[PDB]
C-alpha cells in the first residue's frame, strides 16, 4: 500500500535503493547456501 | 574536397529543452528544480 502513494520519481528511488539493498542479500545468501562448491566462489566478485 | 562548409551559430536555452521535453519523459522548470535539489542532499529531475 505504502509505495502505490509514491509519484514516478519517488518510485524509480525506490526501486533502485531496493535492488542494490536486495542484491547484496541474495548474493550473500547465494554465496553461502546455494552455490555449489564446484564454483570456487569466496566473494561476491568471484559470483560475478 | 575542403569545401568551404557554412557557418552557422545557433543559441540554445536549456531551460525550454527541459520545459518542452514530452511529458512522458517529465518536462520541468529548470530553475525549479535547480533550487529544490540544491536545498535537498539529492535527488534528480527529468529522465534518460
Amino acid at each position: 500500500v505504502l509505495t502505490a502513494g509514491l509519484n514516478s520519481q519517488q518510485a524509480n528511488t525506490l526501486h533502485a535503493f531496493l535492488d542494490e539493498s536486495r542484491s547484496a542479500a541474495l548474493s550473500t545468501y547465494y554465496i553461502r547456501q546455494v552455490a555449489k562448491a564446484a564454483a570456487a566462489i569466496k566473494s561476491r566478485d568471484d559470483l560475478y | 574536397r575542403d569545401k568551404r562548409a557554412l557557418e552557422v551559430e545557433r543559441t540554445v536555452s536549456l531551460a525550454e529543452v527541459y520545459a518542452g521535453l514530452p511529458k512522458d519523459n517529465g518536462p520541468f522548470s529548470l530553475a525549479q528544480e535547480i533550487d529544490k535539489l540544491v536545498s535537498q542532499g539529492s535527488g534528480s529531475a527529468g529522465s534518460g
